[PDB]
RNA sequence: UUCAUCUAGACAGCCGGACGGUGGCCAUGGAAGUCGGAAUCCGCUAAGGAGUGUGUAACAACUCACCGGCCGAAUGAACUA
């Protein structure tokens, strides 16, 4: 029964003759249950130094997955970031940019500058629901991110900081090829 | 600074468009009182000197020692003003004097009643705010209080003094919580300010905010400090004083002015506010708390001071509070924002009209309120009622919408139940004095115009709490005026002493005139109760009852509860009880009602008086019923009248006419108290099965069925599995979203249970609705508001009876422990009589 | 009202702990025993009750 | 662009319709025409621009199973339980969970329908836990 | 003393994910994993329970199992005296 699965991740060996290694930084279940439907890890680097050919592991650490479809290499070189992760924080988190805000109606019932009180920022109530004044940043590159802050962008105000799905090498029948 | 004169105030209740029908509204602790006081200076009555504490609206002595408003005490004012101010009002104004008629208000939440008293009789609004606290949760409830009736707000924010002292504020914080108060105060007035007017907002630029410390002394507003300034740098008002409120700095050595933060390459500019509105006066807290006094004078001299015989031998903190009431005195500010921004009464009543009258929205007198018109029919809404300084006999105090009032003079008084067309509450007396009001002490006068607000003394002989007292036949009334707090805290009020009780009675009827909603009432477990909105409100309740009202010693208990008693079985035996004269006998079994149908009397579809032939027909059908038992009905009871009946199930028996008369009298007996603690009974119905009487007569009289009947039917209910019902509130309450989790964390360890949980739109301000059991709500009210942090107003009123699955015959359950005391109370025995006496075995 | 990025600062050396259910001391949140010696370091600890 | 809940004749609303410009008196009895066999607890939708009532009806899959039974129901005239679970009706099963947006990334034809009939919860229906390794669509 | 995991990478620590049917059915004034009862099934899967905690009025958003990362060599649990 870890028969069955030592036997598992063994179970699917060449298969094919072009691929592509990825990186799971910041990304989603459900971000990963989308690209599976369009069709076209120290477990395994032993897996090869069993049934040996290539010199290709080097390149293994972090969290990586993998891929394959023998297709136009860069026909599938665009559904990469056909996800567009833009993951606004979990409750609060860390600072990978510069934070801004510029003035302009929000749509949201006035009710919710619990919030922008919070963090400092002039506001004021038009059209029925509440528009900013005199736009400021919260504070500097880098630094903190406050449950108040972090609970007014993440999902008040959409305005995310994106986890991109990338991708890091490849082998071409034969050896490698770094970027597009 | 000088007091002028009854008929000059007199002269300018005719200009009504320099009128000003105003209250003061704030949360407990925040300054309004005193901040009255600062204004009755500059109308002479109070000395300027050590008279900023013996606050004149807290007219009641206990107001005055524990330093709260408790009634809405009311004053009129007369004031200067200069040409240069006078132009900006873009409503219609005549001259450079005005008449300002305010209330200041008590902002406890028990006194809400008070408020909306104060607000129904006037149009504009001044809205106080502490800085330290801010914007606390009675603020908003009394705001949704204005708009409810549509009045105009303005802004103070105040004692920031307690900003600098306590708070060791800098500058640009202290704007940034000015900035921080003014937002949250426009959010809740576009929840519920009338969508009829939407220059209802309030910001600090368009001068509807002002700052200060009404107990130091002083006050501004951006506007005032405009042209104070714009007079010598020689530029303008308007756009300047745009400049002066948020993001709009100047930046000197570049002597040009900026759009947003501009960083100045390093270290950015301080807005307009801070080195140019307070600039001065941080210098004063800093250059004179810190006792700088080389410094103080040639400070003083740049800024313009002025010393006195004694201040300049007075140096800091009382210092500050000395100068700055001189910088910037307090009514200037307020003048000010209340001339220019608050609505005059013709402004004002042309919109509130239509939405102010019970009748057609545009019947012809609310015409003639609409236009201000002061030769219609006298048209006046009584608010309050207010002690008359003698022997308990009030003032009445209102606000008059068309036509006059002059001493002498007969009126038609239109109580809250008065229709156009017949007797109603209708009484047609005249008036002995038209008075305007003051702090206690009030000035006859003998006519008053339309738009002001006055007392009324020669009535409440005529009123009980409001009404609505006209000069047409057929003028309606004014809509009901419902505040958010009903009474809902009660206990019962005997009199210590047994003879009292007519000072007693007279009191409640004079306690019921001193404020808006206290209730008082007889119940049907037979007890005088006093209801209010909260324990405290409670207190002053029977403080002005136990001394002035009624005068005399009485001491407050819980209400005991009324109880029925009611079966839920078919009489576990059958039933037989035998008389004195043991010659006759009745026998009999009793049964529960379906609840459905005992109320069907309770709500008066089949009556004794009327005929049957239809009693029968209506019950048999719908109701788990028979048709031929119900047409034999032979009784009600009790009273006559109750939910508890009697037919005939028996042979070809021996008398029944000549003792029907004596059954329904012990039936009676026995509804109204019956077994296990003689409380009135409900839900069940007795059946009689055989009968024998004996021969003669005089063997058989009322002295020998009744005490044979009521015998014999405690016997039939014991049988039946005795239950009690207990009676059940409907209760609703008022939540906004945040706190409502305090809302059900209550109901169920006062075991209640939840109907509807629903949210008014756009408003966070739920409304849950539930069955509460009288039993479980003592003190909940008051376990509610802290579970709430006040933030719920419930407002209870009787739904129906229920039984209990806990069994009432057993003393241990959780419902016969209830009368396990019951009877001890009562002066009954420790056990109920068991079934075994009232039944004779044989 | 403590800006809300301190009150859970401070929260973190005063609410956030764990106390001993026999020797009533006050322990590190992940602790498993008590330090004291005269509860014979009982390893029985509830975590420290917070407000509201 | 919004969401309701289960509703089965008519229809609290304005808690979030009026603050939304929309007279919900309009919508809610138009929503007894997405809310009408059809008796039962289903999803709804609408998504509207400043303007009248657009909402339609969403494919709630526990709800298509419950019409594919004995839908002789009334409301609170029955007090035990829903337990309406009728025929399995296997094929208007594949029907349903075929027009069930083919998502939870969706391998098979039938990869649908396992999550479906897996709902032994919803009722008898009379086989709950079908076969495993069968035909497909 | 007994039983377990680990170079096919364990234990601790730190880091990324923690899905889809779906708010599953019973009921509930309201119960969406998280008052509760019963069906504890399935799909996509390197994996995710018809859900181990905080929390909500109900959602939320934080949390854990469960799945990977990083580190690379030993660690875990119930017991006895
Ligand atoms: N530091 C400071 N204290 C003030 C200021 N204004 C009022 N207070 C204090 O606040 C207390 C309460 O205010 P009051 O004016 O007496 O009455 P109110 O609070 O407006 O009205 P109530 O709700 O009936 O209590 C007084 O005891 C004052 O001492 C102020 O401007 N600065
Ligand atoms: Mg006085
Ligand atoms: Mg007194
Ligand atoms: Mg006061
Ligand atoms: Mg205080
Ligand atoms: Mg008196
Ligand atoms: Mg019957
Ligand atoms: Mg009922
Ligand atoms: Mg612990
Ligand atoms: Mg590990
Ligand atoms: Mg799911
Ligand atoms: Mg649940
Ligand atoms: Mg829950
Ligand atoms: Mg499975
Ligand atoms: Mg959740
Ligand atoms: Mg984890
Ligand atoms: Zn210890």
């Amino acid at each position: 029964k870890k028969a069955e699965y030592f036997a598992k991740l063994r179970e699917y060996l060449e298969e094919y003759k072009s691929l592509f290694v990825v990186g799971v930084d910041n990304v989603s279940s459900q971000q990963m249950h989308e690209v599976r439907k369009e069709l076209r890890n120290t477990m395994v680097r032993r897996a090869i130094r069993g049934f040996l050919f290539e010199k290709l592991l080097p390149f293994v650490k972090g969290n990586v997955g993998f891929v394959f479809t023998n297709e136009p290499l860069t026909e599938i070189k665009n559904v990469i970031v056909s996800n567009r992760v833009a993951a606004p924080a979990r409750a609060g988190a860390v600072a990978p940019e510069d934070i801004w805000v510029r003035a302009v109606n929000t749509g949201m019932e006035p009710g919710k500058t619990s919030f922008f009180q919070a963090l400092g920022v002039p506001t004021k109530i038009a059209r029925g629901t509440i528009e900013i004044v005199s736009d400021v940043k919260v504070v500097d590159a880098g630094n903190k991110v406050g449950q108040s802050e972090a609970s007014l962008l993440n999902l008040l105000n959409i305005s995310p900081f994106t986890f991109g799905l990338t991708v890091v090498q490849v082998y071409d029948n034969g050896q490698v090829f770094p970027s597009s | 600074m000088v007091a002028f004169t009854v008929d000059q105030m007199r002269s300018l209740m005719d200009k009504v468009t320099n009128v000003r029908n105003m209250s003061v509204i704030a949360h407990v602790d925040h300054g309004k009182s005193t901040l009255t006081d600062s204004l009755v200076q500059r109308a002479g009555i109070i000395s300027a000197a050590k008279a900023g504490e013996a606050r004149f609206t807290d007219t009641r002595k206990d107001e005055q020692e524990r330093g709260i408003t408790i009634k809405s005490t009311a004053i009129s004012l007369y004031s200067e003003m200069s040409d240069e101010d006078v132009k900006e009002i873009k409503q219609k104004t005549d001259g450079n004097s005005f008449l300002i008629n305010l209330i200041d208000s008590p902002g406890h939440v028990d006194f809400s009643s008070e408020v909306t008293a104060a607000l129904r009789v006037t149009d504009g609004a001044l809205v106080v705010v502490d800085t330290i606290e801010g914007v606390c949760v009675q603020t908003e409830t009394v705001l949704r209080q204005a708009l409810g009736e549509r009045i105009k707000p303005v802004v103070v924010i105040n004692k920031v003094d307690r900003a600098l002292l306590e708070l060791q504020v800098s500058k640009e914080d202290l704007y940034q919580t000015f900035a921080r108060t003014v937002e949250s105060v426009n959010v809740i007035v576009s929840t519920y300010a009338d969508e009829v007017l939407g220059d209802v907002q309030v910001y600090p630029a368009r001068g509807t905010v002002a700052f200060g410390s009404g107990l130091h002394g002083w006050a501004f507003t951006i506007r005032q400090f405009a042209t104070r300034y714009a007079k010598k740098f020689g530029v303008d008002k308007a756009k300047m004083m745009d400049r002066l409120w948020g993001d709009s700095f100047f930046n000197p050595k570049t002597k040009k002015w900026t759009n947003k933060d501009t960083d100045a390459e390093g270290k950015p500019l301080e807005r307009a506010f801070n080195m140019f509105i307070l600039d001065p006066i941080f210098r004063l807290f800093t250059a004179i708390m810190n006792f700088k006094k080389d410094e103080i004078p040639v400070l003083l001299e740049k800024l313009e001071i002025v010393l006195k015989g004694d201040e300049k031998d007075l140096e800091g903190k009382a210092l500050l509070k000395v100068v700055m009431r001189k910088f910037l005195p307090a009514a200037d500010a307020l003048l000010e924002m209340i001339v220019l921004h608050l609505p005059s009464p013709v402004t004002a009543q042309a919109y509130r009209a239509e939405q102010l009258y019970e009748g057609p929205a545009d019947d012809a007198n609310c015409i003639a309120i609409k236009n201000c018109d002061p030769k219609a029919d006298l048209m006046l809404y009584v608010s309050k009622m207010v002690p008359t300084s003698d022997k308990g006999r009030f003032y009445a105090f209102g606000r008059v919408f068309a036509g006059t009032v002059k001493s002498g003079q007969k009126v038609r008084i239109q109580g809250p139940n008065y229709v156009p067309g017949k007797k109603d509450d209708l009484f047609i007396k005249a008036i002995q004095r038209v008075v305007l009001m003051m702090g206690r002490f009030v000035e006859p006068i003998d006519d008053c115009p339309a738009g002001n607000i006055i007392g009324l003394v020669g009535i409440d002989q005529f009123l009980l709490k409001t009404g609505t007292l006209t000069t047409s036949e057929t003028a309606h009334n004014m809509k009901v005026m419902k505040f958010s707090v009903s009474p809902v805290v009660q206990v019962a009020v005997e009199v210590k002493n047994a003879n009292d009780l007519p000072k007693l009675v007279e009191g409640l009827k004079r306690l019921s005139k001193s404020d808006p909603c206290v209730l008082t009432y007889m119940s049907e477990s037979g007890e005088h109760i006093v209801a209010g909105t909260g324990e405290l409100h409670l207190e002053i309740c029977l403080q002005d009852l136990e001394h002035d009202h009624a005068g005399v010693p009485l001491k407050i208990s819980p209400p005991v509860v009324a109880y029925r008693e009611t079966v839920e079985s078919e009489s576990s035996q059958t039933a037989l009880s035998k008389s004195p004269n043991k010659h006759n006998r009745i026998y009999l079994k009793a049964e529960p009602i379906d609840e459905e149908v005992s109320l069907a009397i309770e709500n008066g579809i089949i009556n004794p008086r009327d005929d049957f032939k239809a009693r029968a027909r209506i019950m048999a059908d719908d109701y788990g019923w028979d048709v031929t038992d119900a047409r034999k009905i032979w009784c009600f009871g009790p009273d006559g009248n109750g939910p508890n009946l009697v037919i005939d199930q028996t042979k070809a028996v021996q008398y029944l006419h000549e003792i029907k008369d004596s059954v329904v009298a012990a039936f009676q007996w026995a509804t109204k108290e019956g077994p296990i603690f003689g409380e009135e009974m409900r839900s069940v119905r007795v059946n009689i099965l055989d009968v024998t009487l004996h021969a003669d007569a005089i063997h058989r009289g009322g002295g020998q069925i009744i005490p044979t009947m009521r015998r014999a039917t405690y016997a039939g209910f014991l049988l039946a599995d005795p239950k009690i019902q207990e009676p059940v509130f409907l209760v609703e309450i008022q939540c906004p979203e945040q706190a409502v989790g305090g809302i059900y964390s209550v109901l169920n360890k006062k075991r209640g249970q939840v109907v509807s949980e629903e949210q008014r739109p756009g408003t966070p301000l739920f409304t849950v609705k539930a069955y509460l059991p009288v039993n479980e709500s003592f003190g909940f009210t008051g376990e509610l508001r802290q579970a709430t942090g006040g933030q719920a107003f419930p407002q209870m009123v009787f739904d129906h009876w229920s039984t209990l699955g806990s069994d009432p015959l057993d003393p241990t359950s959780k419902a016969g422990e209830i009368v396990l005391a019951a009877r001890k109370r009562h002066g009954m025995k420790e056990e109920v009589p068991g079934w075994q006496e009232y039944y004779d075995k044989l | 009202i403590i800006e809300p990025s301190l009150k859970a600062l401070a929260s973190k050396y005063n609410c956030d702990k764990s106390v001993c259910r026999k020797c009533y001391a006050r322990l590190p949140p992940r602790a498993t025993n008590c330090r004291k010696r005269k509860c014979g370091h009982t390893n029985q600890l509830r975590p420290k009750k917070k407000l509201k | 662009l919004y969401l309701r809940a289960v509703g089965g004749e008519v229809g609290l609303a304005p808690k979030i319709g009026p603050l939304g410009l929309s007279p919900k008196k309009v919508g809610e009895d138009i929503a007894k025409a997405t809310k009408e066999k059809g008796i039962k607890v289903t999803v709804q939708l609408k998504i509207q621009n400043r303007q009248a009532a657009a909402s339609v009806v969403p494919s709630a899959s526990s709800l298509v199973i419950t019409a594919l039974k004995e839908p002789p129901r009334d409301r609170k005239k029955d007090k035990n339980v829903k337990h309406s679970g009728n025929i399995q009706l296997d094929e208007i099963i594949e029907i349903a969970r075929q027009m069930r947006d083919k998502s939870f990334g969706r391998t098979l034809a039938s990869v649908t329908k396992e999550i479906l009939g897996t709902a032994q919860s919803v009722g008898c229906r009379v086989d709950f836990k079908n076969p495993h390794d069968i035909i497909e669509g």
